[PDB]
């Protein structure tokens, strides 16, 4: 009965009796569709059928209008300017839009808790199989292990996964909405401020710079919002990883943590090499593109003289030597970084198992081993991304 | 030219002819429906001045 | 003569009120499978030959769930076929039911795929096949469960019971996904009659009159 | 009044695979497979080793097991290295060289009516961007798609080795996965294109306003120009909102597919246990892979999107 009532709440549309683009379904979606994002199914169908155009998109939800957001942030910005000796736009934006980021922090806390519950259910299921077999081999005394516990651990893995997913994507929903709010509001405030900006001020600050305020800086605040929750949910997601992994492996976990930490600087060094060499490749590309641009703009005279052969030779020299040597070099460093990403998640576990085996008298059993692989997989991400988070944070500052 | 002011056909034609814009508008592939290129490189300097005068007058 | 090795014979009604296992597998589910073969092959042929291309109904979570759940029912029937014990493999009713129902499931999968594009009404032989399957499997579940409760033993093992329970759930779900879902369509006169756009279950429960029953309750 | 979506241009994929020497493509796929086989064999060896440590109350003969485990892991790492080197040196570089050569020969040999017909920008763009994309992005995306496709094939293979009835679970989920992947593969591209289309008008209107700032204030058209700016924004956000909740939609469905895979792997492994033929190692191995499967499903879907994005460059 309760399942039926739940279905009759969830699934049924509510009927209604007797050129613009339609209102957004996020406003007409019950909490279950807001959780499973199943209000996007209509637009997912339309785009699969036909090439979408700006008329196919549903209008924005209730509180996404740039007017409303700009006024909402402007009230607080004026309060900051008239209230504080040292007004801070950061706290203005925080007052306005931090409610959703606290809610997203709550969902991220839950998601980290469940993400690190999953290895614990794995350890428990392996330990349960071990005990269950160790009893049945004795049989082939009272209150021996039930097989039910295996199925209930399996179903708890499913429940953890499902609730994990629901909370995670409400975290993403809220942080990405907050990024959209911050951009939709600072863009309108930048515009309305320029419309009252003094001529001498607007001459001192170039028009290129002023439009970069809206084209770049606001994009970097928006990109901050996606990452801001990791300023604590990276440390949290590492602390509970280290605790789980310590209670699992002992102090032999520290070998793995050390390996990941020290591969972080090498990773960042190679990342710098990668971006440097990509930019160099782009400038060789610009060189070859200049060659092509002159060839094409001069094509008439070029074909008249039949000089297209030597100019083809020049273009191909530029490409084959400069651009292709650079690109092969980039490929080799791509190989090095691919090797690193393949080996380091291996090497961390192999080395920590070595240190475990030689330090502890315990048996390196299955339930210690495979939860350790899972936990090292979970630990890689926060260590791998704290650099990008702090980079984003200083850029946003 | 309208620059946000509601279109009245008679006054718009009067302003187009008063600015003497008609001759320069006839050269446009779509006349008054011709889009001026990005950054305004699709029109002459004096013609752009006349267009600004047209906007001011139609206001 | 006697194709069944169960002591509780082909007698349609067992000592308990239920249908015997021989009856469920031998006539209910076996005739359901033969009904699907015989008539779903016919409908499949006709739906292919009627038109080269479909009416452009929008492929949906409903068609993908019908195809997934039909494949899932194939999975459960295959697992049940393997769960046959050496004793039950001598039960021609059981083995024939499983072979025939696998063949009917393949026909039903093809018929879902074609039907969805080619027919406005949810197809009749599909609906009745899933209503005979949800009932043969629900009466097999009842049979297994009654035998457990009185004779103390599962006649297919507790895994056979579990597979039967999942077959009940799966077939009920497929039956609902045939019956209830409207088929969507992608991009002053009075409208065409719903008796023409009503699947056999709405033609039976006269539930195509519900719209006009609402309109008249609301307005004159 | 609208343009129907089109099936994929597989001939383009085969022309790219002919650009890269298809023997070298076969080698590159081979070393993806060897990399993944050595990875999964490293974990199988780890399963065996841990079972040994488990039956014997303490770790026997450790150096041998640890050395073989390390050997298998390094085999996977070197297979990945050789894989990427083959991809770049032999496949992608050869294809970029061949395609640029072919296009230059053709463009130069074209009659002047071609240059007259088409704008010069539309040729310079293909010689710059559509060549840069096949230079770098396309090779990388094919790497990240085949690595992950092979990874999913092998996680499914290892889970099905543990409990072969998992194939019956993965086939229905295969149908759902393909449906979700197809819907996302198209609407994600559409919505991402619409976001990129509607983004520029904000800044273009802003430069225009900064140029005409004094005139706007003069006619006191400030409120109308502000409203135009806000319409530019709200249009961009109405194209961006779907572009992000598209990812949320997708990722939710794929994480249900992953959770159901974990449930299927775990429950079928426990059924095997009840049958008495399960060891803790099999469940540990199977289920570790089942826990990893969801992010690799997401990688595959997003790399199908990126491959489709970058292959129109080979088309052009
Ligand atoms: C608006 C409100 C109404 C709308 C509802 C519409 C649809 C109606 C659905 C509800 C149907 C009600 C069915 C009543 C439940 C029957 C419960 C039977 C329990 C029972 O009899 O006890 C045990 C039966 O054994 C057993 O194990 C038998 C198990 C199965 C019993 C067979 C019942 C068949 C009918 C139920 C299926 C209906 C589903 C319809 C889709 C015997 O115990 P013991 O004491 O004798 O043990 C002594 C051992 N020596
Ligand atoms: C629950 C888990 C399920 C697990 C499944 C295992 C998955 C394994 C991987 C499969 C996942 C992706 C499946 C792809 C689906 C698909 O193809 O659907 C395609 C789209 O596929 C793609 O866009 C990318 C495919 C890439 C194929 C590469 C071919 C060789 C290229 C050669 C170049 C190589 C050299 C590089 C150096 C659309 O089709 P349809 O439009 O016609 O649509 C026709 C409909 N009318
Ligand atoms: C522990 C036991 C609990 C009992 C059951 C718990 C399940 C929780 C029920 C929540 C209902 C889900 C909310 C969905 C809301 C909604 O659909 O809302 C209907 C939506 C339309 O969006 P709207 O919410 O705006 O109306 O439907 C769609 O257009 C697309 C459907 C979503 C696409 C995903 C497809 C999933 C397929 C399901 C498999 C079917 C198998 C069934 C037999 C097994
Ligand atoms: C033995 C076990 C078998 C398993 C289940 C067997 C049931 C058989 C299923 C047949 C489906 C019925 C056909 C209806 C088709 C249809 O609705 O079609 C949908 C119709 C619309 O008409 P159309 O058929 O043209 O689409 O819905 C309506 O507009 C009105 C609904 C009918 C009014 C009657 C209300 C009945 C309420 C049901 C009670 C809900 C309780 C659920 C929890 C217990």
């Amino acid at each position: 009965t309760c399942a039926s009532i739940l279905l009759l709440e969830a699934l049924p549309k509510k009927p209604l009796m007797p050129t613009r683009r339609k209102p957004n379904p996020y406003d007409s979606a019950n909490i279950f569709s807001r959780i499973t994002f199943s209000w996007m199914s209509g637009l997912m169908k339309t785009g699969y059928e036909k090439y979408l155009v700006e008329a196919d998109l549903y209008k924005l939800p209730r509180n996404f209008s740039s007017e409303e957001l700009s006024q909402k942030l402007e009230k607080n910005w004026e309060n900051e300017l008239k209230q504080k000796s040292n007004p801070s736009l950061s706290w203005a934006i925080c007052r306005t839009f931090g409610s959703k980021m606290l809610l997203a922090a709550f969902f991220k806390a839950i998601h980290d808790v469940l993400a690190f519950t999953q290895p614990q259910l794995l350890r428990i299921l392996i330990k349960f199989v071990t005990d269950y077999n160790s009893e049945r081999q004795d049989d082939h005394h009272p209150q021996k292990l039930p097989i039910v516990r295996g199925f209930l651990i399996a179903f708890a893995m499913f429940l953890v996964g499902f609730t994990q997913t629901s909370v995670l994507h409400q975290y993403f929903l809220n942080v990405f909405n907050t990024g959209m709010y911050i951009k939709s509001a600072l863009t309108a405030l930048i515009y309305q401020k320029s419309l009252v900006l003094s001529n001498e001020a607007s001459g001192l600050s170039s028009t290129g710079d002023i439009v970069n305020l809206m084209s770049v800086d606001v994009q970097k605040l928006q990109d901050l919002t996606q990452w801001l929750n990791l300023i604590w949910s990276g440390p949290f997601q590492i602390i509970i990883c280290l605790y789980s992994l310590y209670k699992l492996l002992g102090n032999s976990m520290w070998v793995g943590v050390i390996i990941l930490v020290i591969m972080m600087p090498l990773n960042s060094f190679l990342m710098r090499i990668q971006k440097k060499l990509q930019k160099s490749q782009m400038k060789y590309k610009d060189e070859r593109t200049r060659v092509i641009s002159e060839i094409l703009n001069n094509i008439k005279s070029l074909k008249l003289y039949a000089w297209e052969k030597p100019y083809r030779e020049k273009l191909e020299e530029v490409r084959n030597n400069k651009e292709l040597k650079n690109l092969t070099k980039l490929g080799c460093y791509m190989a090095v970084t691919s090797f690193q990403f393949n080996i380091v998640p291996f090497l961390v576990s192999c080395c920590t198992f070595a240190v475990f085996v030689y330090t502890e008298d315990r048996a390196l059993t299955t339930d210690l081993v495979f939860p350790a692989l899972t936990l090292f997989n979970l630990l890689s991400f926060p260590l791998m991304i704290i650099p990008m988070v702090l980079n984003s944070f200083i850029e946003a500052s | 030219i309208l620059f946000g002011h509601r279109y009245d056909a008679e006054f718009y034609e009067k302003t187009i002819k008063a600015c003497a814009l008609t001759i320069d508008l006839a050269i446009l592939m779509d006349g008054d429906k011709t889009l001026v290129g990005e950054k305004g490189i699709s029109l002459s300097g004096g013609q752009k001045a006349r267009l600004s005068l047209a906007r001011a007058v139609y206001a | 003569c006697k194709l069944c090795r169960s002591p509780e014979g082909f007698g349609p009604i067992s000592f308990y009120g239920d249908f015997t296992q021989c009856f469920i597998d031998g006539v209910i589910l076996n005739l359901s499978a033969i009904f699907m073969i015989t008539f779903g092959i016919r409908d499949l042929v006709n739906l292919c030959k009627k038109k080269h291309s479909g009416i452009k109904y929008r492929r949906n979570w409903i068609i993908v769930s019908r195809m997934a759940l039909v494949l899932l029912e194939i999975a459960f029937v295959s697992l049940a076929s393997l769960n046959i014990s050496k004793e039950e493999a001598e039960n021609f009713t059981i083995v024939s039911q499983y072979a025939s129902t696998m063949l009917s499931l393949f026909v039903a999968l093809a018929l879902h795929w074609i039907e969805y594009d080619r027919s406005v009404v949810a197809n009749t032989v599909l609906l009745f096949y899933w209503l005979f399957e949800t009932f043969g499997n629900f009466a097999k579940l009842i049979n297994i469960l009654i035998r457990h409760t009185y004779e103390g033993i599962w006649y297919s093992g507790q895994t056979g019971f579990i597979l039967t329970l999942f077959q009940v759930i799966t077939c009920a779900s497929i039956l609902l996904l045939e019956a209830l879902p409207k088929k969507p369509l992608m991009p002053t006169r009075r409208k065409p009659n719903p008796y023409d756009s009503a699947n056999i279950f709405s033609r039976i429960t006269f539930s195509w009159m519900s719209g006009l029953m609402k309109t008249g309750y609301e307005k004159y | 009044e609208h343009r129907e979506q089109g099936k994929v241009k597989w001939n383009i994929y085969l022309e790219y695979a002919k650009a890269c020497n298809p023997k070298s493509v076969c080698v590159f796929i081979l070393f993806i497979v060897i990399s993944m086989f050595l990875s999964v064999m490293g974990n199988v060896w780890l399963k065996h080793w841990s079972e040994v440590n488990s039956r014997y109350g303490s770790n026997p003969n450790a150096a041998r097991y640890l050395a073989i485990y390390f050997a298998l892991g390094i085999g996977s790492a070197l297979a990945t290295l050789i894989q990427t080197i083959v991809l770049w040196v032999f496949c992608t570089i050869h294809a970029s060289k061949y395609l640029h050569n072919l296009m230059t020969n053709s463009v130069l040999r074209a009659p002047m009516t071609f240059f007259e017909t088409t704008p010069i920008g539309r040729i310079l763009n293909r010689f710059s961007n559509d060549i840069y994309k096949v230079d770098a992005l396309l090779g990388r995306t094919f790497s990240q798609f085949f690595v992950n496709a092979v990874k999913v094939t092998f996680t499914i293979t290892v889970i099905c080795a543990t409990t072969w009835q998992f194939i019956f679970i993965i086939i229905p989920l295969s149908v759902f996965y393909i449906y979700y992947q197809q819907y996302y593969l198209r609407t994600s591209r559409e919505l991402r294109r619409l976001d990129s289309i509607t983004r520029s008008p904000i800044y273009s209107h802003f430069q225009e306003t900064l140029g005409g700032l004094a005139t706007v204030r003069g006619y006191s058209q400030q409120k109308r120009f502000s409203h135009i700016n806000q319409c530019r924004i709200d249009n961009n956000m109405s194209a961006f909102y779907p572009s992000i909740n598209a990812n949320r939609w997708l990722a939710y469905r794929l994480e249900l597919i992953g959770s159901i895979i974990i449930l299927g792997a775990a429950t079928l492994s426990v059924f095997r246990l009840k049958q008495g033929t399960l060891t803790a190692g099999m469940v540990g191995l199977s289920l570790s892979y089942a826990l990893q499967i969801t992010q690799t499903l997401n990688w595959i879907v997003r790399m199908t999107v990126e491959v489709e994005t970058n292959i129109v460059s080979v088309e052009r």
